[PDB]
């Protein structure tokens, strides 16, 4: 085999403790990040908290973007796909800033007569890619700790 | 002639 | 070598500290930011007089010239019969008479000539009777002004402005033209109006000559306390090709109505729109935009308003759409829809959720079911974890209350009949447990690992017979590799599908020695222990398969390095016997001006049977499904051409759906773009074939003027199919 259950957690121990920064704290991507860091079993503090020992996870730009990706033979639409790119950056205190990006692609048919249906399987797939998102970001930060410790030899 | 550009909060 | 660094060779630099002390030098002449020099000066108390070979530099200009003269005290100062160059900024010319005025705010030129093109590469010039450069507006203003491509006069105005800067200013930007098979020779005209710093319109006449009229575009853009958006009106106020193929009508107007919003106010208030209008169905088709397409089958009305917080948010919305097509005239809108979640952690060892929606549903047709619709859903979880693996156990209820309304039509043409009343109450349980394992790799490179990661999910979901509610909301959802774990066959809350299935999947993923992710792999499948029904299940399939592993998904990644990625899935259904869908990608990008990437997109006849329209399956060009092979690509020639382009292809017709071309030739004085396009534009009924519109883009810049600077990017997403990056 070789192969054996993981020894460490999927987030370095010495981001256990961390510090949650977005511009928009209430919105969506905020809500996944926080849920998965809490599901990973990290202890979140408040952005303006006496702890400057705690590195910081700081969101940025979200962007989604709507594409026609096939045609019929007409012309219409046949799929769209949408894409999510989300920038962010970990600051390790007394360190440098490390950034990182997730990026989700997700397509559907298109549906002229079924329409509003349609807008709400565009929500339902929204709510999806900002979970992939936020699970992209937490498998970014080993890499994390191990570009700090290349830093410090 | 006249310029195009991003917009911003006054001032 | 790159070309800002080519037109930086011909831009004086400054060679002396930024800056008072005053020098005089001579045979018995140098004198010092600013420094004049000469063969010959006569000093007065306070002017001089400079004569001989006279040379005047400065942090913004250099003068040169036959004679100077100056004022000491005010540094006014007048050159007759010279020349200049702008220091740090690329621009250049000639002029009878060149006068500093206003302490260096106002450089004036009698009988004046200006361009930005770098010395003997003279390309364009103004020329005026009086030229005056203000620095603090960042403006030129020209009197009797020509306009020359080389030495002939291409316009010629009493008075005219140049912006020579990066600050904002109303008038005419340069116009654009096209030649379309759609309308002929095309002419734009923008008039910008800089209505402050946070707001801002365009003005537009675009000529079309099949249509022997303007349309007026506006476009009114804003940024304020509560987001920011966009605004555009379209109007012509006749069309005299629309006159012909609708020709008893009252008026053939045209028009467009967009709006566009989006904002977070304080934090917690969040405000949307998303609203297009037009006045036929043709309007995309006739018309290229830069917010509908062609391609598009209806247009979305869309507003929200909500209100969010950590643990609790509010979001009132409606939504309507104008559907283009006459094949079927009815159309569902949310109006209003109302949503509510509220979050509560820790309630014991259990996580707490509450999800709330009240829904009005209306048509647009007088006969068609409404109804108003109210669900509430209560969900408590149980999280465990460990560094190796978690599982997850949640209850639901799905509580939901109808009253439907107009039923009269309906039920006179159904055997199944809708029903006034109805409650729906259904208990969900799902567990979903996942594990890590990890392997050093000895094989492919020191300090790489990889990791596979089962899981595994069961889902209960009882059946309810729902075919006395109408369908207002819920599309049959597509089964990608994520989409293997979903609660919900369908896309909304009129169809809720009873499930009895594990699903099983697995993921691999190698690292790299820097603990980077290079590669993924997933492939999961669904296996059905009872059928999966609504009691309105008229979907129509090859199979009549009910039970066991149905659903088959799977997806990839490499990043083969960090200038080439690979990406691709597939779904695989049994009830089709057949894939039923699958996208791959390969893509090469060194730079925004260097890539290169293949895509492939395959939808079977069987998919397009089973999940759309029923029609489809019917008519030609839908019938068969997707098999679309695309190339895009971009890469610079030398360092001033770019070229662009895609292609599309439909692999079953042996037909192009798409292709692109863009040439930019890019100087340090001007710029000029190329595009052509031809695209799918619909069908024609009478002779059962593809239409297909082309066009050739003429775009024209001039540099040197502004921070404006190889035109790749904005080509490679003015197509039908745009580029997305894969990497």
């Amino acid at each position: 085999c070789g192969w054996h259950l993981r020894d460490t957690t999927q987030v370095p121990s010495t981001m256990k403790v961390m510090i949650l920064d977005s511009g928009d704290p209430n919105g969506p991507l905020s809500r996944a990040v926080r849920n998965q860091l809490r599901l990973n079993g990290v202890e979140l503090l408040d952005k303006e908290t006496t702890r400057k020992d705690v590195p910081s996870l700081r969101l940025g730009k979200v962007s989604i973007a709507k594409d026609t990706a096939s045609v019929f033979r007409n012309g219409q639409t046949a799929e769209y796909q949408m894409i999510m790119t989300v920038n962010a950056t970990v600051l390790i205190p007394g360190r440098d800033i490390y950034p990182i990006s997730a990026k989700v692609f997700r397509s559907f048919f298109d549906n002229p007569q079924m329409a509003l249906a349609k807008d709400n399987e565009q929500d339902m797939i929204v709510k999806e890619m900002y979970d992939r998102a936020a699970e992209q970001l937490i498998r970014k930060l080993p890499s994390i700790r191990a570009a700090d410790i290349r830093s410090d030899e | 002639c006249g310029l195009k550009g991003p917009l911003y909060f006054p001032p | 070598a790159d070309l800002a660094s080519q037109c930086m060779l011909g831009v004086p630099s400054y060679d002396r500290p930024l800056v008072l002390p005053v020098t005089i030098n001579a045979d018995h002449v140098d004198i010092m930011n600013s420094r004049l020099q000469a063969d010959e000066v006569q000093l007065h108390q306070r002017t001089v007089d400079a004569l001989g070979n006279v040379h005047y530099d400065d942090n913004q200009v250099i003068l040169k010239g036959p004679k100077g003269w100056a004022n000491l005290n005010t540094k006014d100062t007048n050159v007759w019969e010279g020349d200049y160059q702008m220091v740090g900024r690329q621009g250049r010319g000639k002029a009878d008479l060149m006068k500093q005025r206003g302490e260096n705010r106002y450089t004036i030129l009698d009988n004046g000539s200006f361009t930005s093109c770098l010395p003997g590469s003279d390309t364009w010039s103004v020329v005026g009777s009086e030229i005056i450069h203000d620095r603090e507006e960042q403006v030129a203003e020209i009197w009797n002004a020509r306009f020359k491509v080389g030495p002939v006069p291409i316009f010629y105005s009493p008075y005219l402005q140049l912006p020579v800067g990066d600050k904002r200013r109303s008038g005419f930007l340069i116009p654009n033209a096209k030649y379309t098979t759609t309308n002929y020779f095309e002419f734009y005209l923008p008039y910008y109006w800089n209505i402050a710093p946070n707001m801002d319109a365009t003005i537009t006449p675009h000529y079309m000559h099949r249509r022997g009229n303007i349309m007026w575009e506006n476009e009114f853009r804003y940024l304020s306390q509560a987001g920011a958006g966009l605004m555009e009106l379209d109007y012509l106020p006749s069309d005299k090709v629309y006159e012909d193929e609708h020709p008893n009508d009252d008026s053939s107007r045209r028009w467009l109505f967009y709006w566009n919003h989006s904002g977070v106010m304080d934090q917690v208030w969040r405000f949307n729109v998303d609203y297009t209008k037009v006045s036929d169905p043709s309007y995309f088709n006739d018309f290229d935009n830069k917010y509908g397409s062609s391609t598009d089958g209806y247009a979305t009305q869309k507003f929200s308003v909500g209100y969010a917080v950590q643990n609790f948010n509010a979001t009132v919305s409606t939504k309507q759409f104008q559907v283009f097509s006459e094949q079927n005239t009815s159309s569902y809108s949310a109006e209003p829809q109302l949503d509510v979640n509220y979050y509560q952690n820790d309630v014991g060892p259990f996580d707490t959720r509450i999800y709330g929606q009240a829904v009005h549903f209306v048509n647009t047709r007088d006969d068609m079911p409404e109804a108003t619709r109210v669900h509430l859903e209560p969900t408590i979880n149980l999280p465990l974890s460990n560094n190796w693996g978690s599982i997850n156990t949640e209850a639901k209820l799905l509580a939901t209350h109808y009253q439907q309304t107009n039923l009269d039509w309906y039920n006179s043409r159904n055997t199944t009949k809708l029903d006034e009343s109805v409650n729906r109450v259904m208990p969900q349980f799902k567990v979903d447990g996942k594990m890590v394992f990890e392997r050093d790799m000895e094989m492919l490179a020191p300090g790489y690992t990889q990791t596979l990661e089962p899981r595994a999910q069961y889902l209960y979901v009882p059946y309810r017979d729902q075919s006395d509610i109408y369908n207002y909301d819920s599309s049959l959802l597509q089964s990608d590799y994520s989409g293997l774990f979903r609660d919900r066959t369908y896309g909304g809350l009129d169809r809720i599908a009873s499930a009895n299935q594990v699903t099983t999947g697995v993921t691999s993923r190698i690292y790299d020695d820097a603990a980077v992710e290079r590669f993924n792999i997933s492939v999961g499948q669904i296996y059905y222990f009872t059928e999966s029904r609504t009691g309105d299940d008229n979907i129509t399939w090859e199979n009549d398969d009910k039970t066991g592993s149905l659903v088959w998904a799977g997806d990839t990644y490499w990043r083969i390095s960090e200038r080439w990625g690979l990406r691709g899935g597939i779904q695989y259904d049994t009830r089709l016997d057949n894939v039923a869908t699958s996208n791959s990608s390969i893509e090469y990008r060194r730079d925004e001006d260097r890539l290169v990437q293949l895509n492939y997109r395959y939808a079977s006849p069987e998919y397009i049977q089973a999940t759309l329209p029923k029609y489809y399956s019917t008519a030609e060009q839908y019938k068969n499904g997707i098999s679309q092979v695309g190339a895009v690509a971009s890469w610079p020639i030398a360092d001033r051409w770019s070229i662009v382009g895609a292609y599309y292809y439909d692999t079953n017709a042996n037909k192009q759906a798409d292709s692109m071309l863009g040439v930019q030739y890019s100087s340090c004085c001007y710029a000029i773009r190329v595009g052509y396009e031809r695209k799918l534009n619909g069908w024609d009924n009478d002779k059962q074939h593809a239409v297909y519109d082309n066009a050739i883009g003429f775009n024209i810049e001039l540099r040197g003027l502004s921070s404006n600077y190889l035109g790749t990017q904005e080509m490679l997403r003015s197509n039908i199919l745009p580029y997305q990056n894969t990497l």
